[PDB]
RNA sequence: AAGCCGGAUCCGUAACUUCGGGAUAAGGAUUGGCUCUAAGGGCUGGCAGCCGACUUAGAACUGGUGCGGACCAGGGGAAUC
RNA sequence: CACGGGUGACGGGGAAUCAGGGUUCGAUUCCGGAGAGGGAGCCUGAGAAACGGCUACCACAUCCAAGGAAGGCAGCAGGCGCGCAAAUUACCCACUCCCGACCCGGGGAGGUAGUGACGAAAAAUAACAAUACAGGACUCUUUCGAGGCCCUGUAAUUGGAAUGAGUCCACUUUAAAUCCUUUAACGAGGAUCCAUUGGAGGGCAAGUCUGGUGCCAGCAGCCGCGGUAAUUCCAGCUCCAAUAGCGUAUAUUAAAGUUGCUGCAGUUAAAAAGCUCGUAGUUGGAUCUUGGGAGCGGCCGUCCCCUGCUCGGCGCCGGCCCGAAGCGUUUACUUUGAAAAAAUUAGAGUGUUCAAAGCAGGCCGCCUGGAUACCGCAGCUAGGAAUAAUGGAAUAGGACCGCGGUUCUAUUUUGUUGGUUUUCGGAACUGAGGCCAUGAUUAAGAGGGACGGCCGGGGGCAUUCGUAUUGCGCCGCUAGAGGUGAAAUUCUUGGACCGGCGCAAGACGGACCAGAGCGAAAGCAUUUGCCAAGAAUGUUUUCAUUAAUCAAGAACGAAAGUCGGAGGUUCGAAGACGAUCAGAUACCGUCGUAGUUCCGACCAUAAACGAUGCCGACUGGCGAUGCGGCGGCGUUAUUCCCAUGACCCGCCGGGCAGCUUCCGGGAAACCAAAGUCUUUGGGUUCCGGGGGGAGUAUGGUUGCAAAGCUGAAACUUAAAGGAAUUGA
RNA sequence: AAGACGGUCGAACUUGACUAUCUAGAGGAAGUAAAAGUCGUAACAAGGUUUCCGUAGGUGAACCUGCGGAAGGAUCAUUA
């Protein structure tokens, strides 16, 4: 059955942004998925999206850009330190200058530089780039 | 997919968003209960009881006309059966394919279905007992069911 | 790996455990049935009495007739061939007399055209046969 | 032919097998006398009184190591037809 | 994952290799443990089950007058044995320390020498100039050649200068010495004061040089070389690699993304259980606090605020603000702080002549150093509250709010000693109340269930029909009939085959019948009746997470086979015969047993195949087909129109499939899944690790048996295999 | 002080059992590798009877035959 529903948003955006398709349809809707989308338009690699609001777990239909390379999750949700930090990201992504990881910390959802400044670690979610 | 067959099906029923009462809807909270208890006395799941009161009288959802769904209503009077009504149509479908059995034994398939049925009843069974709504030692016994029908 | 989940160490693990068996190289170290089989008992090298000098026909697409001793190992008792390395050093070797012998190259494998031999003798009655073949050193009388 | 074993109690018990056996397999220890201890019940009006009848287990002591002291009382194992 | 067994098992600090991960080692100088030939028991003592203490037995072994006595190197040396495998029967307590009655003695602890290519650091085996020669940039010169302003190399040519290896006066070192350092004197021309170890077909740097042998000798880790012109053997010469080192055998690490957590593979190469159910295990849908306000700078970034209840102070006017004891769902997670031995590793300072090292040194008595980081996991401490669990009030046996009683009961209270009772506080129960905005998230393109009309070679039981086959009875006419590539065995005037009429039995359900349907798979097709089940569709019904995959375990499982009954038409293993053939224990033909059929029990195996696990999500089209529903011009039947059936045109949902494609993948064949994979991670089960030996041996277990499941090793081998191409 | 009844720890000896490792054995039956050996031709082409899987029986040997399967076939196709 469907045991993630962050995996099946971040697959979708990405068969339709490998396509060049202008929008997608994530059909189920949660505040983690919702949260990682604003992560994901802070750097510009996706434009605005809607909520549909119905009384069940929503839709979001997600304005695709030709910015995005590969939106992934990383299952299961390993516990990441801050000197762990460092090889993580020497192994998920493309190069030192672009790419981020997303993961959750005590202080909410946001990206691995920014999680550095502010000196907390907490749990992978995905990256993008 | 299904529990126990490889068919996926897609039919079931969709709720509207809107889930206010509609203006056409004369009947009220008050008077819409004793209708349901009266009709629980002539002997009728919940199951069933909702299936004649949004074709005969326009209630679609008595959560919404009432402020609780049917079996609350029955249980918060009494007159909640002495075992849920999806448990209870297991055993009696589990007693009717055994009693099928033991007229004719070469019947190979009716006897593997036996074992779907009663697989069902009791992963439903444990669930009821987290639930605390069977008692902890009520236990499935092929050779009693009968008699609770 | 197949399972994922953050609660699979011990499938993980276990899984490894088992699947080592099927690696060749792991099973036979880890068995002590190859090291029983082995005649030098896991030394490299062993010391022997010469039992008797024995040629050997090489494979079918070569043609000769290699020259190689039976003897006897001292720590054991147990009968091997060994391979006299050079050419014309099997005159230095004559019988009942005490040799070194080591492995052959290919760790317990049959190695060259020459059939079903493992060993290669090296040093005979305490002296260097390659001393023997330079003319360095002469035999011990 | 004669001879060995023999009862009971406590351990222990193979090959083979038609899974029933083999089996008291095979092989070990104990047993006397005396003085005690505990356990095992009915009647009357979780208690009190009164009646009892045979067994078992344990302990101390003691004899010239002797004790199923007479009688009764399986020698065993490995194989072939 | 107990219990048992193995360990070529003392544990740890650590060591080797390594991108990131990991794999292997750790007898060995530090810490802890155990032991003194194997066990056992003791005295003394603060401390021993002590062995350079004792008492016995066992094994070994020494002296003897034969009565007796004495023994324990896994301490330092040294001997034997074992082996591939490891040093002197040296000197001194001079240093570091320990012991004692002790400043004074002792210490095979320890230190110093000797053996020592385990191994680690530095570093000789020549440097310079002149002559000839050969080149280069320079100039004249079309070239040659010429001049060297400038070089660069070569040459058993010449020439002097600088030294260390070695001998050795002495000093220094040291307990006494040796060595290192210092310094007198000797000490280099073929500076004979003479550098090795492996190679020269490819991998892999370097001769198609010459001589010898001639599938012999031999080389070769691998592919291979050698049969009278060898680039590989044996040699000479030449060249190549590292350099006081180098080769070889073996254990192990990287290479190995060939053990894959990061990070393998499972259609055809090795591979997915025949199928379903199922408990441990793993994983689990959405859902409850938003935001506002202060400051700066440029609408933005940083920093600030959004639980209350004993005692003292910013203290002030019974009150407030603050500080301090404690209180207040629990974790997982993350940051923080303590504690965590040194040595080692990383790393700061520091000219051991540099370095390996060491913890030292520097300035003209003083100045100084002997840091710091890491030390998983587990345990302790305080902040944060996203993510993931868990709890609350639902027969209210609820939260706050005060009132009324009963019981036990601390002590302020009666001037100073004794008696009761309150109040007073503390603990408990109980009655009647007020009040909450009084208290239940939604109802999943998750699931279970109910309901309605259908649908289907789904399953079981009984019944009914069909032609054919074989056999029998009768009738008709006849001499052949059967089979074969050709024949023969075979039947036949005792009337075969053929024709008609009937009868009996047992199998089997053609044609319709399809890349159509159902079933978990195996499988399922004449009619009718009965019984139970089932998917899909329809649904503003019901419950509310009840789920997915699944060790152990359970049910079904073609054919063949096994055991009991019944029946045995056809076909037909075995067998017999006739052909064919060199043979024919076969293919072909005649007969024919078991079986094939039904009933009741076993067996659990198939190319049980889609050679392709299950659940979920997404990513192109087009035309059909099957089931359910919905809508619509129109034909046709009921007839008497609504409505129903049969066609036609569409949409929706599952289903078996088809065509096409530069979605994409793949070794390709090919696949819309075998796609969304070095841009690698949705969940989970099983399973493979070169070819054989081998699904073999043995142990176990199931079975009446045949056999089923579990399942090695020795040994042998450079390939075996997949897809596709060109020939034959 | 020697010595003795008893109690406890208990080595060692004798016997029995159980377990692990190694080792001999008439004969029987495999596997592998040497070979210009004997007998056939089973598999590769429709390999001259298409091949292969499960099971059963038989034969000097490869193999053959019966039943039910698969195409990894030598047919993706056969017409109202
Ligand atoms: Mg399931
Ligand atoms: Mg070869
Ligand atoms: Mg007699
Ligand atoms: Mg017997
Ligand atoms: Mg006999
Ligand atoms: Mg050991
Ligand atoms: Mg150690
Ligand atoms: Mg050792
Ligand atoms: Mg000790
Ligand atoms: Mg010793
Ligand atoms: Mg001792
Ligand atoms: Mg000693
Ligand atoms: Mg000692
Ligand atoms: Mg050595
Ligand atoms: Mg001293
Ligand atoms: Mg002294
Ligand atoms: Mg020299
Ligand atoms: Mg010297
Ligand atoms: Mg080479
Ligand atoms: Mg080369
Ligand atoms: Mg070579
Ligand atoms: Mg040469
Ligand atoms: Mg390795
Ligand atoms: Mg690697
Ligand atoms: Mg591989
Ligand atoms: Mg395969
Ligand atoms: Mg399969
Ligand atoms: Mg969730
Ligand atoms: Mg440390
Ligand atoms: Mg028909
Ligand atoms: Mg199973
Ligand atoms: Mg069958
Ligand atoms: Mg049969
Ligand atoms: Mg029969
Ligand atoms: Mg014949
Ligand atoms: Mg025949
Ligand atoms: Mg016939
Ligand atoms: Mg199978
Ligand atoms: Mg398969
Ligand atoms: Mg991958
Ligand atoms: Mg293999
Ligand atoms: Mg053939
Ligand atoms: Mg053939
Ligand atoms: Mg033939
Ligand atoms: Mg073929
Ligand atoms: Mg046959
Ligand atoms: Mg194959």
């Amino acid at each position: 059955v469907r045991m993630n529903v962050l995996a099946d948003a971040l697959k979708s955006i990405n068969n339709a942004e490998k396509r060049g398709k202008r929008q997608v349809l994530i059909r189920p809707c949660s505040k983690v998925i919702v949260r990682f989308l604003t992560v994901m338009m802070k750097h510009g690699y996706i434009g605005e999206f809607e909520i549909i609001d119905d009384h069940r777990a929503g839709k979001i239909v997600v304005n695709l850009t030709g910015r995005l390379n590969k939106c992934g999750v990383i299952s299961p949700r390993f516990d990441v330190q801050l000197k762990d930090l460092e090889k993580w990201q020497n192994n998920l992504l493309p190069s030192r200058q672009f790419g981020f990881i997303v993961l959750t910390t005590s202080a909410g959802i946001m990206d691995h530089e920014e999680a550095r400044r502010k000196h907390t670690g907490g749990k992978i979610l995905g990256f993008f780039f | 997919g299904r529990m126990h067959a490889p068919g996926k099906g897609l039919s079931q029923s969709a709720l509207p968003y809107r889930r206010s009462v509609p203006t056409w809807l004369k009947l009220t909270s008050d008077d819409v209960k004793e209708q349901i208890y009266k009709l629980a006395k002539k002997g009728l799941t919940p199951s069933q009881i909702g299936v004649i009161l949004r074709d005969s009288h326009g209630v679609a959802q008595v959560r919404f006309v009432t402020g609780n769904k049917i079996l609350r209503i029955l249980k918060s009077k009494g007159l909640a059966p002495d075992l849920p009504e999806d448990l209870y149509h297991l055993i009696k479908k589990a007693v009717a394919v055994r009693k099928h059995l033991e007229r004719n034994r070469k019947d190979k398939d009716a006897k593997f279905r036996l074992i779907l049925i009663e697989s069902r009843i009791h992963r439903l069974a444990r669930y009821y007992k987290t639930k605390r709504v069977l008692p902890p030692n009520w236990k499935y016994e092929s050779s009693t069911a009968s008699a609770l029908v | 790996g197949k399972c994922r989940g953050l609660r699979t160490a011990r499938k993980l693990r276990s899984h490894r455990r088992d699947q080592k068996w099927h690696d060749k190289q792991y099973k036979k170290a880890h068995l002590g049935t190859a090291l029983k089989a082995n005649p030098f008992g896991g030394a490299s090298h062993a010391k022997g009495i010469v039992l008797e000098k024995v040629g050997v026909e090489a494979k079918q697409p070569n043609s000769a007739i290699r020259k190689c001793v039976r003897v006897q190992l001292i720590k054991n008792g147990k009968k091997i061939t060994a391979f006299v390395p050079n050419d014309g050093c099997l005159n230095f070797i004559e019988e009942n007399d005490e040799v070194l012998v080591a492995g052959f190259g290919r760790k317990g494998h049959a190695v060259g055209d020459i059939p079903g031999v493992r060993f290669k003798v090296v040093k005979v009655a305490n002296v260097s046969l390659l001393a023997l073949y330079k003319g360095k050193k002469e035999r011990p009388r």
